[PDB]
This record gives C-alpha cells, structure tokens and sequence, in this order.
RNA sequence: GGCCAGCAUCAGUUUUGGUGGCAGGAUAAAUCCAUAGGAAUGUAGCUUGCCUCGGUAAGUAUUAUAGCCUGUG
RNA sequence: AGAACUGGCGAUGCGGGAUGAACCGAACGUAGAGUUAAGGUGCCGGAAUACACGCUCAUCAGACACCACAAAAGGUGUUAG
RNA sequence: GCAGUCAAGCGUUCAUAGCGACAUUGCUUUUUGAUUCUUCGAUGUCGGCUCUUCCUAUCAUACCGAAGCAGAAUUCGGUAA
RNA sequence: UUUGCUCCACACAAUAUAGAUGGAUACGAAUAAGGCGUCCUUGUGGCGUCGCUGAACCAUAGCAGGCUAGCAACGGUGCACUUGGCGGAAAGGCCUUGGGUGCUUGCUGGCGAAUUGCAAUGUCAUUUUGCGUGGGGAUAAAUCAUUUGUAUACGACUUAGA
C-alpha cells in the first residue's frame, strides 16, 4: 500500500450525558499515512465493538518509531488472509531492522507467494523473537549460524553505454 | 561514436541484439554484425526448433511463392528478428535497414577491424545461470542451413592467423611497456602523474 | 528456499590425482585415466588435502542442490573406475534357440554379434565401445563379460546388447529370450 | 561453391570456337586470340592460375567438348561442358587436366560394361498441351457443353484463387530430367567392324 | 603428481568486510559490514568515512578485498575504534583500485590550461620513449 | 525605417537548479556519553582429550587479551 | 425476447482499448506556451532494457478491464502455509 | 455427436484387462432446433460427375506401450494425417 | 553514321548526397572464472599482479594552421619509389628491405595576423556524369532478314550461311 509507518491510534465511543468518559481503545496500525491509519482503525473497531466512525471519535494518533532502528531483529509475524477459496491464518518469520521494514516485505511476500492484495491481509501480531532457537522457520535459521559468510557468485555489472569494447567478466 | 560499429554476434541473445541494432540504425548508426552463427536464443534447442517449425508451416496456400519466406541461415534468422523491430515498409525504414549487414563468421575487411559487444544483449550477463539456451548455428543447420561446416572450417583458420597477429602484438606492447619504464621517474613522467596521467 | 551453502566430499585414494581446471575433471589412477566435462553444472570444487576435495553450491535451489550429489557421485565412479575398474556380467537366456554370440570385426570394428535369437535368420551386431573389453567368461555357460574404466561406457555397452535382443509380437513374459545384465561389480578382487 | 579461375588450352578447335558465336560466318573469329598469347612468354601467368587452383580449389572440373564433325549431325557447333574430376588429390587433378589440354579422352576410360549410369537430358517437347494429356486428367463426359478435355472444378470457392496444385493447360515436354540406373550392355568402338 | 584443483576464490559477505558504496548520499565512501540481514540486505557502518549506520541492499555496494576483525553487531564507536586500529583507509588508499578512482577524479578537475599542459608533456615523453624503442 | 537576427534591462505565463531562516513530533526515534542488570551465534583465562612441539575440538567460564543485548538518565 | 432507474449511442468528433457505434478519459471557435487524463515508456513508437521483494521454465508457457471462453478432477514440479 | 471425473456394479475369484450404474464436469458445430444480424432494384436449390486442398475424433500402412497377449487371431492405448 | 573505345594524369564544367568534421583502435576462450607479467618440472604447473568499465588508448599547439633561423636528436610521420614475403570467405588489403624527399610542437629564435568591424555552417567532405586536350593500350559483336526442325500459338528455342 506504500512505504509503511506504524501508528498508535486511540478512539472512543462518543460521550453521552448518561455515559460520559467512554472506554478508550488503542490499536497499532501499519499505514502509509495517517489518513489510511484512521480509516483502518475504524475498519477494525466496527469488527469488534458496536461503533462506527459516525458514533465515535478518534482521541489521538501518534507515530511509533522503531526503538533500535540499527539493530537486526528476528520477527515472527501473525497474519489472517482471505484467499480465493477461503480464509486462513498464517505465521511467517521475517529478519529485518524495523517493524516497518518487516511489515513491508510481509505484504510483498503475501502478494508474491499467495497473491494476496493489501485488502485481504490482517496483521494479527508482530513481535520480536527474543531468544534465538525460538526462530522456528528454516529460511531465517539459515542466517543465525556462528561466523556466517557467503560469496555472491556470477557478478553482473550494469553497463552505462550501449556498446562495450572488452567482454564482461562475472568474476568477483 | 564511430562511423561503422562491428558487433561480435557471439554470446548475444537474438531479440535483445535485434532490439538495440534496430534503434541504432533508426538513429543513423551503421552496424555490421559478425558471427551470427554463435548467436543465442533463450530456451532449450527443442523449443526454438518447434518454434521455427511453427514459422515453417505458414505459407500462402494458393501459391507458396507469394507466401512468407523462410530463411534458414543464422544471419537471416537474425535479420528477421531485426526487421520486425523496424517499420520496414516506410522509406525511413528501408533507409535504416540499409545501414545493416549481418554475417556468418568474420569475413574480410571486418576480420582485421575491431568488433564490439552489447552488454544488455550479452547472454552470460542476462540469463540466469542455469537456464537453457540455443545457439543459432545449431538451430539453422537443423532447419536446412547448408554451411555450418564450411564456416567453422574457415573460422578456425581465421582464428589461427588472428592468434599470430595477437602474439606479435602482445610482444610489441611488451617493449612499449619496457621503454615506458625507463621514462618513469623522469621529470616529464612525474609532472604528468600530478596532472592525472 | 535458496540454501546458502551445501557441500559434498570427494575422497581421493593413494594412487589417484584428480585435476580440475574450469569444470573439466581429469582423474588418473593405476588403471588408466578418465576425463569428464562438468561445465554444465555450476558448482565450486575445492582442493583441501590431496586425499580430499569438496564440491559446493552457494545460494542454490532444490534442482541446483539436487545436482550437487550427482556431481560427487559422478566423479567418484571416475575415481573407483580408475582404481578398481568396472565389470558388467551378462548371461544369455533362451528357451529353445541357443543364442550364439561372437566378437566380429570389419575395419577395426570390434562388434558383438548375436545370431539365432529366437531362431532369427537375422544377425544382430552391437558395437564394442572404446575402453571396454568383452571377454566371454569361461567356466560358466552363456556368459558375456564387459570390463573397463568407465561405468557409463560399460553399463551402456551392457544395456546396448540387452536391447538388441528385445522380442516383438509375442507375449514378452512367456517369451523371456534375451541377454540380460546378471551382475554389476568391480574388476579388482577381494572387493 | 564459387569458381575462382578457368585456365584454357592454348589451341582451341573451331568446333568449340563455333560455340562462342551466334553468327560465325560473318565474324572475325577473334575468340581466345589474346588468351593464346599467354602461352608465348615462358608460360608465366598460365602457371600462376594453374598454381592458384592447386593452392585453393576444393573442387576441380574439366571443360570438354564433343567432336561433332565426327557425328552425322548437320550442326557444326560443338557442345562444351564441365565434368568434375574425381580422381585423387586436388594437386593431382589439375596436373591431369593440364596434361590433357588439346588431347583426347575416350569413353572406355569412363564407362565399363554392366555399369549403372544415369542420363541427364532435355525431354522431347510437345508445346502447348491441354490439361488432359499433360496431367493425365479424366476426360469429361460426352454431354458436357463447352468441351470435355478440361477440369470441371478449378478449385473450391475459398481460398478464392485457383491454386498451384490444380492441373492447367500448358507447355508439355522440353523438360530437364535426370534418369538413373541405366545399365551399359555394350561399349562399342568406332574402328571396329 | 599432486591433485591441483583450481580455486575460484571470491570476496565474501561477512562481518568486517569493507565495502564501497555506489549509489546515494554516501556513494564512494568505504564502510564495513556489521551484521548480515539476509542474502540481499546487510547492516553497514561508515563512521570514519561519514556514512550513517544503515541496512543496505547488497547490489548498492561493491565488495572490496579488504577485511578486519570486527565483532558481529558491533556498534558504531566499536566499528570506529577497530577500523582505525586496522589501518583500513591507508590500506584502501594504497590499492590500485582506489588509485584508479583518485586518478580519474584528478583528470576531471583539469583546467583547460592544464589539459594543454598534459598534451605538451605527452609530446615530450613520446619523443624519448619512441626513441628508446629503436635502441634495443 | 522594410524584413530579419543578436545581446541587455523588464513585464505575463511557465519549467528546472543552488541556497538561507524557522515550526512541529516520544519537544522525532537513533548513534554518542553516563549507569544499572543481562545473556550467547560465549571474548580472555582455566580444565580436559586426542594432536608434527600449538592448534584444534567440548567443557566450564558473563568482560578478562573482543563485544553485544535491555532498562534508566 | 421483454420491463425498471440512471447514463450513453443514435445526433459526436478528440486521447486510450492494435482493430470496433455504445467501454475508459474527455465532449470540439482559430492558435501559442505549460500541465495532465485514460493508457503507456525493449524495438516497432513519444517515454526508465528504472528501482525493490518474491513467484514461474511449459516437447503447443505467459502476458491487463468490457474482450474475443474453458470445467470437474488430478501431479513425489516447485513455492509458501 | 464425441470426451472426462467418483467408482456401486460387470468381468469364475478380481472396482478400473476390457466395461460401468446413480451422479456430475465438459468439448464439438457434417444433427436438429432456437434466433432473425446480413442479403428480397436477386449471392442460381438437391444429387452426381470432375478436381484440388485442408481437418483428425486414425479405417489401412510405419514404430511402440496394455491385455483375462501360450501360439494364431483380436482388443485397449501412444507417436502418427 | 563524321575520329570512336579503354586504363592512368588535370582541367573546366554539371548533378548529386538517409547525412565526414581528430582515429571502426583486429587473439582466442571461459564466466561456479580469466587477462597480463615472471619462473620452471612446459603442466588442468609455481609465483606475482590486475579488473570494480572506453571516464580508455592513440592523436591533439602553428593563416583551416602562413614565411623563416638554429640546436639536440638518428627518433617520429607524410609522399612517390624500390627489396623480399603473406592473405581467396567478398582475398583487392597486411607486413618487411633499402635509398630519396616533406614536415616535425623534442627544444630555442625572427617575422606575419587587425577593418570578416560584438554571432550569422561562414563553405576545407565524396557521388556520378559530360566536354575537350595527350601519357599508355586495344581494333568486336549482336539483332533484322534468309535458313534448320532436336523447337514453336505469336514471341521464344535450335541450326546454317563470305
Ligand atoms: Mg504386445
Ligand atoms: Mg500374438
Ligand atoms: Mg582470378
Ligand atoms: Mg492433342
Ligand atoms: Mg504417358
Ligand atoms: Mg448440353
Ligand atoms: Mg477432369
Ligand atoms: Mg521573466
Ligand atoms: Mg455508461
Ligand atoms: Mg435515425
Ligand atoms: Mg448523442
Ligand atoms: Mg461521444
Ligand atoms: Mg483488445
Ligand atoms: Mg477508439
Ligand atoms: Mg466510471
Ligand atoms: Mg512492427
Ligand atoms: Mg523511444
Ligand atoms: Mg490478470
Ligand atoms: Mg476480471
Ligand atoms: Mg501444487
Ligand atoms: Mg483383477
Ligand atoms: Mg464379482
Ligand atoms: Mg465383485
Ligand atoms: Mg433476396
Ligand atoms: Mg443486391
Ligand atoms: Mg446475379
Ligand atoms: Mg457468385
Ligand atoms: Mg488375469
Ligand atoms: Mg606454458
Ligand atoms: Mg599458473
Ligand atoms: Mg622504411
Ligand atoms: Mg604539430
């Protein structure tokens, strides 16, 4: 849906004389701007409580910045996604430096493997995998081995003119 | 850049060579292509064999002469890929097509001239290593091109003389690098260094 | 899911020095010398010590990794084939007509000549491949034996003969006539 | 294949020379008169062309001509043709050809008895021929208006063009044919009663 | 008869592999691979060169054949202390690669005058060298 | 002053750069420094077992002859 | 084949969908500069053989609405659950 | 009209050698219908003769795999126009 | 048929032009590997080094590049010659020898340049043709008609004719 930000979004249930100060629910929402995030907030609240944006109020909207944006983290992810023939929960694992970077390639993955456009996916939970060997998925586990190294064989250099006088070398 | 550009066909993907060759002539750049028999098509030999036979059955039912013409030579397989990328029924297109020559092997004058390469058509640069591909000379001799052996014969001879040539040349630029070494450390040399040379 | 590194060992024995530049492989042991062209397979060989070599695939897919072992194995059979050697044993079967097998020559040749198969007037001739010798085995009845350095050259010259002898137009259960591969083994003994 | 030279004999019969002219009786018969001068000087360029053949030349053919005065025919114009030499060694082929300039070759050096040979020749011509005899087409019935040696249907409605396969009245004969496997029962001699 | 198997020796993605950024705000600055995110992304730090700590796609950077001991996941200061201790810069400075980069950076700055001087000099160098080429 | 240009200073419309001063937010989040705790893809040391005279391995071992992580300031 | 509400075509060119009454975009005095729409930017052909993460190898692969068709049922092909 | 899928049954025993109910998914445009778009200031009806060319859902011929293929014969299938 | 044809030389005249404006600057082969240098045990060898783009290399100063002097070099390059050799895939071009001769910005000098007026491509390329001149060289055929019938509707074919 774009390059993502994360948003604390807080809203409540409009006041009534008989019930002033209603109950205040928060959600974290991944959106590309604050207008989507508020629409998205109201999308889920109508899926849980009896409210709709008309009868309710957004109390506050705040961006959440990654706590340690230069530290590599292993993320487990929890997703509910409609498919053509029916809806299914999932758990994937994503290794990256920010929750926002994580959510970005999640949505990219759900589109490439499962053909799921943004409207189908629900983010259920994203949380930092704390101890390793709570990493459960082999494509991440590959990258946790001690003293890891790999070559990048068959290197391809982008040419800047239509002709070359040499002959390329994929050496590296 | 240069009046004529000679392209070693060897190692290039047909549709991506044709694609750039086409645009160059339309911009007025003369081109000659050599060694079209060492040209490559993506996909295994059998696919492009069938693909050629699909092409091969199209003909004018009432007279097979007016119908589509099927040229078997690797150069002409290439010139067909090219012509489809040029509006060849305009005068402007016939113009551009005339700035083109395609050759099996490297005949005279072009043999002693230098030939260049097109990195965005280079097979080794584009295909994922592990895809299967085709060589134009194999495919053409399959569909009736008569001359693969004579070309390969002449080439391997031409290839041997050009090694004599090169050997001498690497032996002359051995001296040139030697005389260039004495000149190093002199005033001329040290000043040129500072100026980037 | 793109396996970043997976490898395989190629062990080397006392009489054998294998030499690989580009992906062309040469193996020279006691029994001879063999060469096989791996250029098509996209793998990295590494010498370690003179008795050991590794073959690896970096960032491979299934099909790519799946071709790692078959590279290891393919060089092994060059190693054993150059030390021990390869011997394929075949033994004729016929229920009436005595299949009659000789070695024949025209123009340097060396053909295997099968006569009277199921009574055929026809003469079948399988050519002897190079580096493979056929010796009819004394002491056992209706046995041919193909020996050589190259598994693939013998096992093929093996199945070449077995397939000249296929049967047509009859039930091929009830008609078992043929020449079949009865044993596959090495040349040098105790093993 | 491309021919890169033709070396000719020095002397050339009037039989072959007649073949190089449409009108002989009027002409100055100047054919090959500057070529014969190439033999004069020491042999010179005649050697270099002969030499170039040996160096190059994947193939050697020999120009021969019939002796048509030795024949009952009225036409004096001889018949010149190329005949590939199949005997060994390109350098030996031109050597043989050089040795035979102006000299004669006889049939018994080509064909022995019982040999399977092929005949290349131009069929007797009949000129313009109806579709019936020319293609072996069924005669149409007798009641048919507008004539019965024809083809009823020149084609279906579509493709709406008469087609290359359909039989049509045209020339018949005077075709080139290569007919094979003709055994030689006798090789005669002219000096033989 | 030894065995004799090739090498095919590649520069490697690894902690402490120093890497030349190509596109972006940094672009020509060296930097070191700190941690390693996956087959494509990596975590780099450039502190002496000025480049910020960041995740970066590997195809945006080229591997130098230069290496030094760095703890995986080492923070920026640590990166800086180890980088200076290893003399990375003067090592890279001394390489033909960086000398070639510096060379063409000079050629680009040449004043038209200097251009006319490079010519006059090459004329003189040519005179004595083409001479030296006939004397042996 | 007939036609046509060139440049300069302006006017209307517009396109494409360089650059200066400020306001927000977790009064960004980080790095950086201070500090408290911590673990392992366990750094030094130590033990042990083979092992071409020290290198390996599997044990201890939480800063030591690398460092990282988390909170608070 | 026959109704409902609106919008069109008919009566209407212009950009796009190669082509096309009705779709998308947008409705027309004569022109200049700029910006766009729908749709596009390998070459035909104006415009990135742009950047990024995956997926796919088809001995009849696939390739964008209206639209120029494909189903049950299967696969120890491969991918992710 | 031709072709599948499930597999209850048939086939001495035995679901699938060869078949196949109840169901059910499709393909085809030499059937017949339905429609009424083109042609009513006219596109010459049926069949045959003649001749060409194309399709394949192959009757024969080539090479094959199945069989409730001993042989002989036949049946099912594949590559095949 | 009114002194024609051809190759080389220059001249005036025309007519062109799918688009000159320092140089198309020669290994091969691999790419999960190579180029180069060096060494040897001549190898699928040892050792060194390089790439990460031709952003290079070569050329480049002088009236569009004039007129002149000198030095140091003995090098470079242009031209016409001459020695020997190679190239047939469309070779029609490449190399080598030896004299001659021009230039040399390798370095140091003398003189010239203006008024084309503050820009106006400011004309420097190569196509074909025609017309005289004189330096070499060469002195045919085809068609109509007539004729054959191995041919033919007419043309065409195939013969024959000092
Ligand atoms: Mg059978
Ligand atoms: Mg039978
Ligand atoms: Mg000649
Ligand atoms: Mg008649
Ligand atoms: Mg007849
Ligand atoms: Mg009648
Ligand atoms: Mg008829
Ligand atoms: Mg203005
Ligand atoms: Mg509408
Ligand atoms: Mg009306
Ligand atoms: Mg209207
Ligand atoms: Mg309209
Ligand atoms: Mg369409
Ligand atoms: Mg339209
Ligand atoms: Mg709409
Ligand atoms: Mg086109
Ligand atoms: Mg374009
Ligand atoms: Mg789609
Ligand atoms: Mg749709
Ligand atoms: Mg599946
Ligand atoms: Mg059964
Ligand atoms: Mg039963
Ligand atoms: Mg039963
Ligand atoms: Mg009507
Ligand atoms: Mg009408
Ligand atoms: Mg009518
Ligand atoms: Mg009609
Ligand atoms: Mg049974
Ligand atoms: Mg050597
Ligand atoms: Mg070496
Ligand atoms: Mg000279
Ligand atoms: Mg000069």
């Amino acid at each position: 849906m774009a390059h993502f930000k994360e948003y604390q979004v807080i809203g409540r249930r409009l006041p009534t004389e008989s019930v002033p100060e209603p109950k205040l629910f928060r959600m974290r929402i991944f959106a590309s701007n604050e207008v989507i995030a508020k629409s998205r907030y109201w999308y889920f609240l109508q899926k849980l409580h009896k409210v709709k944006k008309a009868s309710g109020e957004i109390v506050s909207i705040n961006q959440i910045n990654e706590a340690h944006p230069t530290k590599v983290k292993n993320f487990g992810v929890w997703v509910r996604y409609d498919s053509r023939s029916g809806t299914h929960n999932m758990y994937k694992e994503i290794r990256d430096v920010s929750r926002v970077a994580a959510v970005e390639t999640l949505y990219q993955d759900m589109a490439a493997r499962h053909r799921a456009r943004f409207r189908s996916i629900h983010i259920l939970k994203v949380a930092e995998i704390e101890k390793t060997a709570d990493v459960k998925r082999q494509y991440v586990k590959q990258f946790l081995t001690k003293d890891l190294k790999f070559p990048l064989p068959h290197r391809v250099q982008k040419s800047t003119k239509t002709f070359s006088y040499k002959r390329p070398s994929t050496f590296y | 850049v240069e009046p004529v550009v000679v392209i070693d066909g060897k190692g290039h993907l047909v549709g991506r060579l044709a694609s750039v060759v086409a645009k160059q002539l339309l911009n007025g750049q003369k081109i000659v292509v050599v060694r079209a028999e060492e040209l490559n098509i993506s996909g295994e030999f059998f696919r492009n064999k069938l693909k050629y036979h699909d092409f091969l059955r199209k003909a004018t039912a009432f007279n097979k002469t007016r119908g589509p013409f099927h040229f078997r030579a690797p150069s002409r397989i290439f010139y067909k890929a090219l012509r489809g990328m040029v509006s060849h029924k305009t005068a402007r297109g016939k113009a551009a097509l005339e700035r083109l020559k395609v050759f099996e092997g490297i005949p005279p004058p072009y043999d002693k001239k230098k030939r260049v390469v097109v990195p965005q058509a280079l097979r080794v640069l584009r295909l994922k290593p592990g895809r299967k591909y085709t060589t134009l000379g194999k495919l053409s001799t399959s569909v009736g091109w008569k001359y693969e052996d004579v070309v390969a014969k002449l080439e391997a001879k031409r290839k041997v003389s050009s090694a004599e040539y090169y050997a001498k040349k690497r032996a002359f630029t051995k001296k040139v690098a030697s005389a260039n070494a004495t000149a190093a450390e002199s005033d001329v040399a040290k000043q040129l260094a500072a100026l980037g040379y | 899911m793109k396996y970043i590194q997976t490898e395989q060992q190629i062990e080397v024995p006392e009489g054998v020095t294998v030499s690989i530049k580009s992906r062309i492989v040469k193996v020279v042991g006691p029994r001879g010398t063999l060469t096989k062209n791996l250029k098509h397979i996209d793998v990295t060989f590494t010498k370690v010590n003179n008795q050991l070599i590794k073959v690896a695939v970096h960032n491979g897919g299934r099909k790519h990794v799946a071709a790692l072992r078959t590279v290891k194995s393919l060089v092994d059979n060059m190693i054993t084939g150059v030390t021990k050697g390869y011997k394929y044993k075949m033994r004729y079967v016929y229920a009436h007509f005595p299949i009659n097998v000789n070695i024949v020559e025209k123009d340097g040749a060396k053909f295997i000549e099968v006569r009277n198969f199921l009574g055929d007037k026809k003469i079948r001739n399988v050519p002897v491949r190079d580096g493979v010798t056929i010796e009819f085995s004394t002491n056992v009845k209706d046995e041919i034996v193909l020996s050589g350095n190259s598994v693939e050259d013998v096992s093929q010259n093996a199945a070449d003969l077995q397939q000249i002898c296929r049967v047509r137009n009859k039930d091929i259960r009830k008609f078992l006539d043929g020449i079949y591969v009865s044993h596959k083994g090495f040349i040098t003994e105790d093993l | 294949l491309r021919s890169l030279t033709t070396v000719w004999a020095e002397h050339l019969s009037d039989e072959v020379k007649r073949r190089f002219y449409k009108n002989w009786y009027k002409s100055k018969k100047k054919a090959f008169t500057k070529y014969s001068a190439k033999y004069a000087q020491d042999g010179a360029g005649i050697e270099r062309e002969l030499a170039r053949i040996k160096k190059y030349a994947s193939v050697v053919r020999v120009l021969v001509h019939t002796q048509i005065r030795k024949t009952p025919l009225a036409q004096k114009k001889a018949h010149l043709a190329e005949i590939q030499l199949n005997g060994g060694s390109i350098s030996e082929k031109v050597d043989w050809a050089r040795e035979h300039f102006e000299k004669t070759v006889a049939v018994d050096s080509v064909f022995e008895q019982n040999e399977m040979i092929d005949a290349i020749a131009v069929t007797k011509g009949h000129g313009f021929e109806g579709v019936t005899h020319r293609w072996g087409t069924k005669k149409l019935p007798r009641k048919t208006h507008r004539g019965l040696r024809k083809v009823a249907c020149i084609g279906a409605w579509h493709p709406a063009h008469v087609m290359w396969s359909v039989a049509r009245a045209g020339q018949r004969g005077y075709h080139s044919r290569t007919s094979i496997n003709h055994k030689i029962y006798r090789v005669g001699k002219g000096d033989d009663e | 008869t030894d065995s004799i198997v090739k090498a095919s020796n590649w520069r490697l993605v690894e902690v402490g592999r120093v890497v030349l950024i190509k596109k972006g705000q940094s672009a020509g600055k060296l930097a070191a691979i700190v941690e390693i995110i996956d087959q494509k992304k990596v975590l780099i730090d450039g502190p002496k060169a000025g480049v910020p700590r960041q995740a970066i796609n590997l195809g945006q950077v080229v591997l130098t054949p230069l290496t030094f001991a760095l703890p995986r996941g080492a923070r920026t200061a640590t990166v800086s202390k180890k980088w200076a201790a290893a003399a990375v810069c003067e090592k890279w400075a001394a390489s033909s690669w960086a000398k070639k980069i510096a060379q063409r950076e000079r050629r680009a700055a040449l004043t038209d005058f200097e251009r006319f001087q490079v010519m006059v000099l090459r004329k003189q160098k040519r005179y004595t060298v083409k001479k030296a080429l006939a004397k042996a």
